[PDB]
């Protein structure tokens, strides 16, 4: 339903936000040296190594999602928020009216004028002597 | 040679399976070691001397590196959005501003037919909107 | 109709500084020396500023397409304007095209 899609969406914000947060506040913790202790240097070194790169990773992935949630927001307006759809309708209409009522001013005056020659003409052939 | 149709994707398939015959090393020697034949433990107190000071050296480059390596990652990302979002939804903008349209399941449908200005005629125009910016 | 999208776009370009000041501020933590630690404190001050109102102006969207969604297809429409005005504009066109042939008999006549 329309409740249910908001409810998804609204899940789908708190929970890119979340992640955002928590990749870069783990890059942050890992980024603390500390003492080592039975992980053998060169491999604690590669295992953060690829911490880093994979929760930048993430980021990057929840950057995509926020992207995709903006897109889904903005379809949702253009279809389903009834105000703009009124006032667009609404200036299309007034818009439409007004080429209309031009085009049937000049259309009346050219038959008054084409009228007007019209008279001219009719007396000329009927009164011509031939 | 010949693998089951991965003509791409299958140099990362090596490294994992690389990784997936180290892991089964591990599975197997820990294995053997835990059962008392075949293999055992024997507790030695040894002892060895840093000939460098190893850990504030070693610490201190590799997370140098690994913050470089992110840093990259991340503002790769970010140059590729700056460029990314410099239409569909402006042409959705227009056709609605003409047409009347309407949204169901995924699929985006609109009115061709004057039953909304009073027909009663017995035929919807339903026409569809497609992404190919757009098309009907 | 501008309003709500041009909100949109504005945090399509935020999520796109969200990014960037992530990135930033772990370049300047990479750094051998990074003397600018005030600059340091600027740009985390920066980043989350920007994520806690790219999060504020998504709430609130949602909040507003809550207050006006009903899940019914809207039956107003602009299509019996736009039919008066193209018979307008026909009448328009079939005037042009006589008013042409009645100019044409007109040149036959004087151009002989």
């Amino acid at each position: 339903s329309k409740e249910t899609l908001l409810q998804s969406y609204n899940k789908r914000l708190k929970d890119d936000i979340k992640s955002i947060m928590d990749n870069f506040t783990e890059i942050i913790k890992t980024a603390k040296i500390e003492d080592e202790t039975q992980v053998s240097r060169a491999t604690q070194g590669e295992q953060d190594n690829y911490e880093m790169h994979v929760r930048a990773a993430n980021i990057v992935r929840a950057g995509e999602s926020l992207m995709k949630l903006v897109s889904d927001l903005k379809q949702f307006l253009i279809l389903n928020d009834f105000p703009s759809v009124n006032e667009a309708i609404d200036q299309r209409n007034q818009q439409l009216r007004t080429l209309q009522e031009e085009c049937d001013r000049k259309l009346i005056t050219l038959r008054d004028e084409i009228s007007i020659d019209l008279y001219e003409l009719e007396e000329e052939y009927y009164s011509s002597s031939s | 040679k010949f693998q089951p149709s991965l003509w791409p994707w299958d140099s990362v398939r090596n490294n994992l399976r690389s990784a997936l015959t180290e892991m089964c090393v591990l599975y197997d020697v820990l294995s053997i070691v835990r059962d008392k034949k075949f293999m055992t433990l024997d507790p030695v107190s040894q002892d060895a001397l840093p000939p460098k000071q190893n850990p504030q050296t070693l610490q201190l480059i590799s997370k140098k590196k690994s913050l470089a390596g992110a840093a990259q990652i991340l503002l790769k990302g970010a140059e590729r959005l700056t460029k990314s979002v410099t239409d569909f939804n402006s042409e959705l903008l227009r056709l609605r501003q003409h047409w009347k349209l309407r949204k169901v399941g995924d699929k985006i449908l609109g009115d061709l037919s004057y039953r909304s200005a009073g027909s009663l005629f017995p035929h919807h125009g339903t026409f569809e909107v497609i992404k190919n910016p757009l098309d009907v | 109709l501008a309003n709500e999208r041009l909100r949109a776009l504005e945090d399509i370009e935020r999520e796109i500084g969200a990014i960037l000041q992530n990135a930033g501020t772990v370049i300047l933590e990479l750094s051998k020396e990074k003397t600018n630690e005030r600059l340091l404190d600027r740009q985390a001050a920066a980043f989350t500023a920007s994520v806690q109102h790219v999060e504020a102006e998504l709430s609130a969207q949602i909040r507003y397409l809550t207050q006006v969604a009903t899940g019914q297809p809207h039956e107003g429409s602009s299509y019996s304007s736009r039919k008066d005005c193209q018979m307008a504009l026909k009448r328009v066109d079939y005037a042009r095209l006589k008013l042409s042939d009645v100019a044409r008999t007109c040149e036959q006549m004087l151009e002989n």
